[PDB]
């Protein structure tokens, strides 16, 4: 989850996430870039009092100022279209996994093997136990083996929504008459939280996503005890 | 029917200082009255409907 | 004679000061909405107690900035006001028809605050996607007051567009070749043609959810083999160009601000700078599934969009740099209007910046739907579209109505301005990085510290505001009228004097071959 | 090159018949270039001066080659040294020795 | 019709006073109807 | 105009030839070659051809085009 | 000189260091004496006093280029007076906190947030950068 | 002759910094805004189970 | 630009009448609004 | 006498110093974001997994008290 | 040609020139454009 005063993404929880934040440390260093150079020229050309007024010819530095952000444009495309088609790789997934977004939560299937179904609502804050989180708790947490390749596949029985999970790199619209597939994998345990990323009417704000990532031996157990 | 175009042009140049909307006569101005009144009527009658529609 | 001249107008002055007034009004209506969200974000915990209320304010907020504040001002005020004078022009091509593209618009807006006052409002987004904004989720008459406030404000438009496409290529002085007319006249012929080909098109898709709403058709509905996302993609195709739209008018402006205000007769390479509007202008409807990279597209498509996106940034460089060029070797003089100019390079730079960062599919999975792209578009649209606006509106307040600002007043009103949009929304990238999604009316606990500075800073801004409106005020109070004017051989709209008679170029301009 | 430059521009201000309007439009045009006119330039400029009985002119023109250096504080100066004898047969006196740089 | 300063308006500008009041009627009505819908919908 | 035309040559038709180049040049590494299948309906001989061996066709790619009886 | 509205379609005098030489004289209309200096520029300019100068560079100018080009005091009033506004704004955020906000939510107490904090630490939120790997789980103790 | 600045800048520009800051600093610190800073090197976790 | 002095000049008090009437336009309504928001 | 002090492109040699100044900064920049930033990340995560104990950290996770299933 | 005493005069000092420069033309003595001396004299 995020933490007060927060500056940057959340620590990566999944390999595809690692991949991210390298990616955007990249891109960030040339936004930098850019920025600084055009706000310190604009300082440049108007800290003289020498005139230069006459028709100035323009075609030579158009070249620069063409080609120079063409390259710049690859060096950010390559490395960027490198994740896009890695995500994109087939990885045989373990375990499948739907999740269904309804007015205003939740509900998970897990239909390998039993009809294993429930619905997860957040904590209201009246009733959150000590040391528990505003907004983001919820009753019935998305049970899952950590270091395994899982499908998640979202859809609605309603409006729009959307399943995310930040730290693990991932946000899927749930669309109603769609089933829409992305592959989840922690490398730890944990708690990893989200929220309804789709406007989905009043209660929007209030339809959070927490996966709780255990031993696949903790999760079989679980899975029975849940039928 | 005859060409009776050269009859409205005369009517039209006329120089007495009217709008072309009013140019043709008295049955202009009825009728740019039957249109105004029917417009600003309608508009304060739509008015009327949103502050019925605006409460259950 | 009032009525003749105010509500039977056929004089493109009169109509552009008219949009002024109905924008100006309208940015009243924007502000304060946007004040009730970041009252309500300004805390953790409820303000409103009704979430559906905030849903409708961010809507409306929306709505009102973008077609009542921005379109209004920039292409229905400095378009009706500028174009015919900087082309020698004795009116627009349909004088008449320009007055129905301005009476269009109040009666669009009525529609909009019904659709707030009726049932719930429209608590949809600016987007309107169903099946939110369908009968059954949003059953009763406020989106169907929304969709038709939308068909009004886009026949306003389209006739708009027709109108100043016309007026453009059919009414310049013989001898003066397109490559002859202002930028300023390009900025509005180029958006002009992407309200021609766009707001069709938005028009279809919300006819379509006016038809799913009540004549039970299934366009968005899976029950009968619809697809929701159809509506996204026609929506988006429209809402693409639209950002651009909202932006070239502003690019035009700020190019003749940086010309006049560097005392140069010309901005730096002329022939760039169109070459630059017409490439974004295309690339602007090649691009537009960028706003749909989480509805589960194919990869294939994903690079596309990403890669055709990112193009835009090479024309738009040009204009930086010419901007840049522009000031090189200038004696500048340090206006107002050229204190919002420079604002303007810098600010629409960082949301441009970040635009590209967005381009990137891989990080928008975890940027999308996040105050990263509120961040994004309140820098290069909101700040963007507002400075030009401003610069524009300083540089040329002495032209429409003939008596001059306090130009220390504009300044402290720019200083003010300045912090304030920064404050509010440079925070803005920390919490979209650090996941806060938009559109909510609370936030975890953790987002606290910057959506306080976020609402502290939009009070700045709320300060800049009454201070404008006190700016104009005393400017008309006091009666300062022009004597003389500078640069006149480079800016024609000047020629005939402040303000300019209600009809100029009775006797067309001289221009031989 | 940078003397055809000057030639050009000594010639048009040495036309014996320079009327106001050429001097104006050849000053005005002259301060939008990346220099500080040469003396020589200058020299031609004060004559046309002359030849228009145009004192304030010339005051001007000293003024202008002052603005043009900007930051450069060594040109002025400079360009008045070389063009002392001139001042002198002709009486144009500097702006600084009319207290107009006050 | 009138032309020049303060008549190429469809307001006047004859009096400084009765302006501030057409001012503040003018935008602050613009500012004040948000408040009014969001009050008027916590009313129903 | 020729203006008109020229503008559009170089600031439109050429820069997007140099843009499907580049995006050519990206993807002009080798595909690795399918199996061979000796198909009824591929590598047709119903008359040798009038070139080479009468076996070959005429722009024949050895690392690319098998032979009826598979790659050389 | 006054400068008339009815003169806005003729050349103007202006005092621009990029157009030394503007369209007409600062002033047009002369004097008797002022004719008289005007006749005695014909002849050699030094047989002028240093006062005759003057006025001559007067009638033909209104400002120096010393004098167009000086700076001045208006960057206090702007920077003061912004302060000032933006000194105004904090009143009203003060305003909004005691009669528009009321209580922030139970989770923000100081006993809530050290729970909340342990269990942050327990689930090791952010142990590479962000949170958990700013805590000592050796000593028990901030890094 | 001296201008509005000439006579006033000094004040405007000491009394408008000197305001803008007592304000912003009594509205920061003394009137129960919760900033919600870090924990980091302030908060002495507690047991919650 | 160059303009004529003004034709009806606004003094300081005169700018601090429309400064002060300008912000109350604003800030009355909406603090009335805000104030009674636990009322509605 | 004062000596001719170069006269002509005062503002083109200006632009051009400053230019090549902004590009020194831009590549001194970089290589203290890639030192900073970039490279402090690549090592923050490789050290973190280099002898991470998944199992132990579930372990302790589980023995705080902070899952539903374990 | 002017019905009146004065017309504008925009002038394109050289082929292609995207600047055009603008500027009152009087009835009597010929004026000059003042990028390039053109001369230009109205006709009433
Ligand atoms: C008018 C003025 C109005 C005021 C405006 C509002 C004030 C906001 C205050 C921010 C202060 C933040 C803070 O507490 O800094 C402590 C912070 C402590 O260090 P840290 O916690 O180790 O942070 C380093 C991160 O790990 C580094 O890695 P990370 O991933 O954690 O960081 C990513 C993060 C990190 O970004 C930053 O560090 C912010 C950069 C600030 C820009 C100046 O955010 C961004 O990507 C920001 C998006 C920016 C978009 C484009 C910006 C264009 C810049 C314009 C250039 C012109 C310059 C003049 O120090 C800073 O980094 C200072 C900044
Ligand atoms: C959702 C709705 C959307 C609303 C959008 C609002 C934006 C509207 C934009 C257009 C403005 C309206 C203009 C068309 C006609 C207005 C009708 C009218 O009565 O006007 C009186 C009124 C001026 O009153 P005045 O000083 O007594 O009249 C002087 C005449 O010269 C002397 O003429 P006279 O002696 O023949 O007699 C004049 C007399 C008699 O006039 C007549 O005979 C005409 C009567 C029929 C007019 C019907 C059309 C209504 C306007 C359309 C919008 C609805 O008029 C009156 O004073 C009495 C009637 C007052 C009716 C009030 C309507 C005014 C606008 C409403 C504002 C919004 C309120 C919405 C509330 C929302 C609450 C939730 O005109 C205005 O509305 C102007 C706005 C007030 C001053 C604002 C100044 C701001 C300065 C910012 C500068 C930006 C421009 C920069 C360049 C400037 C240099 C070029
Ligand atoms: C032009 C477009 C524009 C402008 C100007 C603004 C201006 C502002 N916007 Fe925003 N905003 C949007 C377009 C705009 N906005 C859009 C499209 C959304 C998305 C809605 C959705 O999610 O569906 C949005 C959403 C949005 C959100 C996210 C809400 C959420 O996700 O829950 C926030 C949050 O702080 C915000 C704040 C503001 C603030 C504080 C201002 C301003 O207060 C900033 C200061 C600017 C001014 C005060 C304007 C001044 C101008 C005038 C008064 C005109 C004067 C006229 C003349 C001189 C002629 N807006
Ligand atoms: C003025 C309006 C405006 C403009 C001009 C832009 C311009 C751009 N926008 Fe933005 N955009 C919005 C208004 C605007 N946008 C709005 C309102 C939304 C959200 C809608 C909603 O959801 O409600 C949005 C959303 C949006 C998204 C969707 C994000 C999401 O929802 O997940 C993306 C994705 O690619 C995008 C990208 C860009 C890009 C690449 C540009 C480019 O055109 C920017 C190009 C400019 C530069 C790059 C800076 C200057 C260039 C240089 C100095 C040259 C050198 C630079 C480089 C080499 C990089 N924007
Ligand atoms: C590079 C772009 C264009 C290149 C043009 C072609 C070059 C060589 C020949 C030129 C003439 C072509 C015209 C069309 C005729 C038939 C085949 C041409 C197409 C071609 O070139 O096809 C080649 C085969 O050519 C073959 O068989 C043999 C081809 C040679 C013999 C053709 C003889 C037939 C002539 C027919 C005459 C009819 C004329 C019509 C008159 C009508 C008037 C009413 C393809 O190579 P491949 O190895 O099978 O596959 C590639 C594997 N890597
Ligand atoms: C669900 C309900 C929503 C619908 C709301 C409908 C909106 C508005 C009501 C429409 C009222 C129309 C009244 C007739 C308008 C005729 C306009 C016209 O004919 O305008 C002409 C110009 O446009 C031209 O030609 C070419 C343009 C002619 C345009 C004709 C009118 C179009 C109306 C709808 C267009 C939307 C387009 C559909 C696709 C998106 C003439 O221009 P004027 O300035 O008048 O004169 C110029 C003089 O020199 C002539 O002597
Ligand atoms: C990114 C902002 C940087 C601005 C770069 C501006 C580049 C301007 C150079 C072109 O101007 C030239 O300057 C030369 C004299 O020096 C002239 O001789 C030449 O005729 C002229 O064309
Ligand atoms: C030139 C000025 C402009 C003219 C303005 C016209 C104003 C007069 C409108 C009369 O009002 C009507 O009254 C009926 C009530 O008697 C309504 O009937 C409707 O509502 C009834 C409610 O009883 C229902 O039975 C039916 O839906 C239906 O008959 C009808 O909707 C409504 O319009
Ligand atoms: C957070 C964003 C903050 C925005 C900050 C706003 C700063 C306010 C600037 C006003 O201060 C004045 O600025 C003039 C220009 O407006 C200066 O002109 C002087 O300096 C210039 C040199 O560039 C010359 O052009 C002028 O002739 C000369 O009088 C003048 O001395 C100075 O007092
Ligand atoms: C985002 C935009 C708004 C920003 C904040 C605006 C700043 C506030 C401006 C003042 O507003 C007023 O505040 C008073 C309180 O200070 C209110 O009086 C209320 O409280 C008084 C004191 O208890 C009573 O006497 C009154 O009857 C009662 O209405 C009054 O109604 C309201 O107009
Ligand atoms: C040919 C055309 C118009 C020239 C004229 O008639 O004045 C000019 C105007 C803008 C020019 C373009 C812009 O300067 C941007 C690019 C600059 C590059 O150095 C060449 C390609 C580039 C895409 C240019 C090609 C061409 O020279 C354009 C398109
Ligand atoms: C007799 C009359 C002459 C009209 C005239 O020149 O004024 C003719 C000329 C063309 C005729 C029309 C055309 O022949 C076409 C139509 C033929 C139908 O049989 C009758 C109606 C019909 C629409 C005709 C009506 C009328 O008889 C018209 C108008
Ligand atoms: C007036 C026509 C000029 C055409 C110039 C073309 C250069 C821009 C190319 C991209 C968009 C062109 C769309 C037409
Ligand atoms: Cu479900 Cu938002
Ligand atoms: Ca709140
Ligand atoms: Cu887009
Ligand atoms: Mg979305
Ligand atoms: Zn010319």
């Amino acid at each position: 989850m995020a933490y007060p005063m927060q500056l940057g993404f959340q620590d990566a929880t999944s390999p595809i996430m690692e991949e991210l934040l390298h990616f955007h440390d990249h891109t960030l260093m040339i936004v930098f870039l850019i920025s600084s150079l055009v706000l310190y020229i604009i300082s440049l050309m108007l800290t003289t009092k020498l005139t230069h007024t006459s028709t100035m010819d323009a075609q030579e530095v158009e070249t620069i100022w063409t080609i120079l952000p063409a390259i710049i444009l690859i060096l950010i495309a390559l490395p960027s279209l490198r994740i896009l088609y890695m995500m994109d790789e087939i990885n045989n997934p373990s375990l499948t996994v739907k999740t269904m977004g309804h007015q205003w939560y939740w509900s998970y299937e897990y239909t390998d093997y039993e009809d294993l179904s429930f619905d997860s609502y957040m904590i209201p804050t009246s009733e959150l136990k000590p040391g528990e989180l505003r907004l983001l708790e919820v009753d019935n947490r998305v049970v899952l083996p950590m270091e395994m390749t899982i499908r998640m596949l979202v859809s609605s029985e309603d409006v729009l929504h959307s399943w995310a999970v930040p730290s693990l790199g991932l946000k899927t619209d749930a669309i109603p008459g769609r089933l829409n597939q992305t592959t989840l994998m922690s490398s730890r345990p944990g708690l990893y939280y989200g929220q309804c990323s789709e406007i989905c009417g009043s209660n929007h704000s209030f339809m959070p996503i927490v996966l709780e990532l255990v031993p696949l031996k903790y999760f079989e157990k679980w899975s029975a005890s849940m039928l | 029917f005859e060409n009776r175009v050269a009859e409205k042009q005369k009517l039209f140049q006329e120089d007495n200082g009217l709008p072309v909307h009013l140019k043709g006569g008295a049955t202009d101005n009825i009728l740019y009255r039957v249109t105004m009144t029917l417009c600003l009527g309608g508009t304060l009658y739509s008015l009327y409907c949103l502050g019925w529609a605006s409460f259950p | 004679m009032f009525i003749n001249r105010w509500l039977f107008s056929t004089n493109h002055k009169d109509i552009g000061t008219l949009y002024l007034l109905f924008g100006a009004w309208a940015g009243m209506v924007g502000t304060a909405l946007s004040l009730l969200i970041r009252a309500e974000l300004g805390q953790p915990g409820t303000l409103l107690g009704d979430d559906q209320i905030y849903n409708v304010v961010v809507t409306a907020h929306a709505f009102v900035m973008i077609f009542f504040m921005v379109m209004p001002i920039m292409i229905g005020g400095f378009g009706n006001w500028l174009v015919p004078l900087m082309i020698g022009a004795p009116d627009m091509a349909f004088p008449r028809m320009n007055n129905m593209s301005f009476w269009l618009l109040p009666p669009s807006f009525l529609l909009l605050l019904a659709s707030s006052m009726v049932e719930a409002g429209a608590g949809t987004g600016w987007t309107v996607y169903p099946p939110l904004a369908g009968n059954l989720a949003h059953a009763g008459a406020s989106v169907d007051l929304t969709i038709f406030s939308l068909h009004l404000a886009g026949v306003s438009s389209i006739l708009g567009a027709i109108n100043f496409i016309t007026t453009i290529i059919n009414m310049k002085p013989p001898a003066m070749s397109q490559y002859q007319t202002p930028l300023f006249v390009w900025s509005v012929m180029i958006t002009a043609v992407l309200l021609l080909l766009s707001l069709p098109v938005l028009a279809a898709g919300i006819t379509m959810l006016l038809t799913d709403r009540n004549l039970n058709t299934t366009f968005f509905d899976p029950a009968g083999g619809g697809d929701p996302i159809l509506y996204q993609h026609l929506f988006w195709f429209f809402g693409h160009p639209e950002v651009y739209i909202l932006i070239l008018p502003g690019f035009g402006m700020i190019s003749h601000i940086v010309t006049y205000y560097s005392g140069k007769k010309e901005p730096f390479g002329y022939m760039g700078m169109v070459w630059a509007m017409m490439s974004i202008g295309f690339l602007g409807f090649i691009v537009w599934a960028h706003h749909m990279f989480t509805v589960g597209m194919d990869v294939d498509t994903r690079a596309y969009f990403t890669s055709a996106t990112m193009i835009i940034a090479i024309p738009t460089g040009v204009k930086v740099f010419s901007w840049l060029a522009t000031l090189h070797g200038g004696n500048i003089k340090w206006s107002p209007a050229m204190m919002w100019a420079l604002g303007f390079i810098f600010l629409f730079t960082v949301g441009g910046l970040t635009g590209i960062v967005l381009a990137n599919s891989s990080l928008d999975i975890v940027l999308h739907d996040t105050y990263y792209v509120v961040a994004h578009f309140h820098y290069v649209l909101s700040m963007g579209a507002v400075f030009a606006i401003m610069g524009g509106f300083v540089h040329w307040f002495p032209l429409f109505s003939g008596y001059t600002l306090n130009d220390t007043w504009a300044k402290i009103h720019f200083a003010i301005m300045f912090v304030g949009v920064n404050m509010t929304f440079f925070p803005q990238h920390f919490l979209g990085l650090s996941g806060m999604p938009r559109r909510y009316s609370d936030y975890p606990d953790a987002y606290t510290m910057w959506n306080t500075i976020s609402s502290m800073g939009s009070f700045i801004s709320l300060t800049a505001v009454m201070l404008m409106v006190f700016i104009i005020w005393e400017a008309f109070a006091s009666k300062r009228e022009v004597l003389t004017v500078d640069l006149t051989t480079t800016n024609l709209e000047w020629l005939n004097g402040c303000p300019p008679p209600y009809h100029t170029f009775e006797e067309p301009t001289y221009v031989n071959l | 090159t940078d003397e055809e430059f000057d030639a050009r521009w000594v010639t048009y201000f040495n036309k014996p018949d320079i009327d106001a309007w050429e001097l104006r439009k050849g000053m005005n045009t002259l301060v939008g270039y990346d220099l500080v006119p040469e003396p020589k330039i200058i020299d031609a400029a004060l004559r046309a001066c002359r030849r228009l009985n145009d004192f304030a002119s010339a005051v001007r023109i000293l003024e202008v080659v002052k603005d043009k250096a900007g930051p450069h504080k060594e040109i002025y100066p400079y360009v008045i040294q070389e063009l002392r004898p001139t001042l002198n047969e002709l009486g144009i006196s500097t702006p600084e020795e009319l207290g107009l740089d006050k | 019709y009138e032309e020049g300063p303060g008549k190429n308006i469809p307001f006047s500008v004859e009096n400084k006073w009765r302006l501030l009041a057409m001012m503040t009627l003018f935008f602050g009505s613009g500012f004040a109807a948000p408040f009014f819908i969001v009050r008027h919908q916590l009313l129903k | 105009g020729a203006r008109t035309w020229r503008f559009l040559t170089f600031g439109l038709a050429l820069p997007s030839v140099a843009l499907c180049t580049l995006n050519s040049w990206l993807h002009s590494g080798h595909r690795e070659r399918p199996a061979f299948i000796p198909y009824h309906h591929l590598r047709i001989r119903t008359k040798p051809f009038s070139w080479g061996d009468g076996n070959h066709t005429f722009f024949h790619n050895p690392r690319v085009n098998p032979l009826p009886t598979g790659y050389e | 000189s006054v400068v008339k509205s009815e003169d806005y379609a003729l050349p103007s005098y202006v005092d621009r260091r990029d157009y030394p030489l503007p369209d007409v004289a600062h002033v047009k209309n002369l004097s008797a004496s002022q004719k008289a200096l005007k006749e005695k520029e014909k002849a050699s300019w030094s047989s002028l006093s240093i006062d005759e100068k003057v006025e001559l560079y007067r009638l033909k100018f209104k400002e120096s280029f010393a004098e167009m080009n000086r700076s001045t005091n208006e960057w206090k009033t702007v920077v003061g007076a912004a302060m000032f506004f933006i000194g105004f704004t904090a009143l009203l955020l003060i305003w909004e906190k005691h009669y528009v906000y009321g209580p922030i939510p139970h989770t923000f107490e100081e006993e809530w947030v050290a729970k909340q904090t342990k269990r942050m630490l327990d689930m090791k939120v952010a142990p590479i950068q962000g949170f958990s790997a700013k805590w000592d789980y050796d000593k028990n103790e901030w890094k | 002759a001296p201008d509005f600045h000439d006579k006033y800048g000094n004040a405007v520009l000491a009394s408008g910094a000197t305001f803008c800051v007592a304000v912003w600093v009594y509205m920061a610190t003394q009137i129960g805004i919760e900033w919600n800073p870090s924990p980091v090197g302030r908060v002495t976790p507690k047991e919650w189970r | 630009i160059t303009a004529k002095p003004a034709k009806t000049p606004t003094s300081p008090k005169e700018q601090a009448i429309g400064l002060s009437v300008t912000f109350l336009s604003f800030l009355l309504p909406a603090g009335w609004v805000l104030y009674h928001l636990d009322n509605y | 006498a004062l000596a001719k002090p170069q006269m002509r492109g005062l503002l083109a040699r200006r632009l051009r110093f400053h230019i090549v100044g902004a590009f020194m900064v831009s590549l001194g920049f970089a290589t203290f974001y890639k030192f900073a930033v970039a490279e402090k990340r690549k090592k923050a995560y490789a050290d973190f997994y280099r002898n991470y104990d998944s199992m132990k950290d579930f372990e302790e996770m589980r023995k705080a008290g902070i899952f539903q299933s374990a | 040609p002017s019905i009146t005493n004065k017309r504008i005069v925009g002038c394109i000092c050289e082929e292609d020139n995207s600047t055009v420069i603008w500027f009152w033309l009087h009835k009597g003595e010929a004026q000059r454009c003042p990028s390039c001396g053109t001369h230009y004299k109205l006709v009433p």
